[PDB]
């Protein structure tokens, strides 16, 4: 899943690529080659590293779901993890299968 | 807990693409530059 | 009585008039789900009046959730407009209610079981299945769900006047099987 | 300063009414300009 391009991690990665790819230093291609080898990486250590919970609570905008991919927007929501609380006015959650 | 997982699939990509970079002919240099382009951008 | 039948549930139809790009509608518009290889169908609900749409590719769409006729065609008109913004040049033919949904509370217990042995030629009621008698009126044509509790769902009217006078036939009916 | 964005994965979406009931996992938070990870969150919201 390229899912987790759009994080700051990954669009830190994709800048830097990119400036590289302006500069001329790296080829279109090798930078998506790099990419794709991030994916895996991300994905890997989500599943195998990352192991806490999270718990939130908001009043639902907006949903849409099509070609299986579930586009949430809350507002005033409530993130709670242990260490308690997180308020933001508004939150976008995409989520595939 | 969330700095270490960026800094352990940061190192695992350089070191995953630096054979890639070689074998495209690219100086191990700008492989360099990519890591500290890409850590700089997080802070 | 002086019991009135509340209006839970209208199902109408309508049909905009043009063929409809699904998936353009399902990436655009909001609260809307679109999972062609399970359902046909573009599944958009609003908030006002609270309502859920089926809106298929041929045009045609089908309104449900509301409470009372001018909800039904208000909520209908509005899930049209949705469409008329995205683009496509929804018009709004023959709008029509098809189904009707009503409820009630007589009040007292109802002898379930005594109620289907003299009247086996119109209902059936099998508790172990569903707790609910179902009767299934002839004149006006409407299926109703009587519980033991005494609390009465009709359904099956196409006119809200069905549901008034379904519900004033069976009342004497259930009154003869009062739980004493 | 942030666009407050979940990145992850669904297990199961449900609803009942108008309450939505959200079972994810291996999600990357970016709430308020910090980053925070989950292998899964659980959450609750009206329509």
């Amino acid at each position: 899943y390229q899912l987790y391009r759009n994080t700051t991690l990954g669009n830190s990665l994709q800048e830097s690529l990119d400036e590289l790819i302006q500069s001329q230093q790296i080829t279109p291609q090798l930078a998506l080659q790099v990419l794709l080898q991030f994916d895996k990486a991300i994905n890997a250590a989500l599943a195998q590293r990352v192991r806490n919970r999270v718990n939130f609570r908001g009043s639902l905008n907006t949903y849409r779901f099509c070609d299986n991919v579930w586009t949430f927007v809350l507002n005033d929501v409530e993130f709670r993890e242990v260490t308690e609380l997180i308020k933001v006015d508004k939150v976008k959650i995409v989520a595939c299968d | 807990t969330v700095p270490k997982l960026y800094r352990s699939v940061i190192e695992d990509v350089i070191n995953d693409v630096r054979d890639i970079f070689l074998d495209d002919g690219v100086d191990e240099q700008v492989l360099m530059e990519l890591k500290t382009l890409w850590e700089n951008k997080l802070m | 009585s002086g019991i009135v039948p509340q209006l839970q549930n209208i199902v109408s139809t309508v049909n905009l008039g043009c063929k409809l790009d699904l998936k353009t509608i399902a990436l655009r518009a909001r609260n809307a789900e679109y999972n062609p290889k399970r359902f046909a169908a573009v599944i958009m609900r609003i908030r006002e009046p609270r309502t859920t749409a089926l809106i298929f590719s041929s045009g045609k769409m089908v309104c449900t959730g509301a409470k009372s006729e001018e909800q039904s065609r208000l909520a209908a008109r509005k899930y049209a407009r949705v469409v008329q913004k995205l683009g496509f040049p929804a018009k709004f033919l023959d709008f029509k209610i098809q189904n009707m949904v009503g409820s009630c509370d007589v009040k007292f217990p109802i002898r379930l079981e005594g109620l289907v042995l003299t009247h086996q030629q119109f209902s059936s009621y099998e508790p172990e299945l569903f707790p609910g008698l179902i009767y299934r009126m002839i004149k006006p044509r409407i299926v109703l769900l009587i519980f033991v509790s005494g609390k009465v769902v009709l359904t099956g009217a196409k006119v809200r006047a069905e549901i008034y006078e379904a519900f004033e036939n069976i009342y004497p009916i259930l009154k003869g099987f009062r739980k004493t | 300063d942030t666009e407050n964005v979940v990145v992850c994965q669904y297990d199961k979406i449900h609803r009942s009414k108008n309450k939505w009931k959200f079972h994810l996992k291996d999600g990357i938070m970016n709430l308020n300009g910090r980053d925070y990870i989950f292998s899964k969150a659980i959450g609750d919201a009206e329509w």
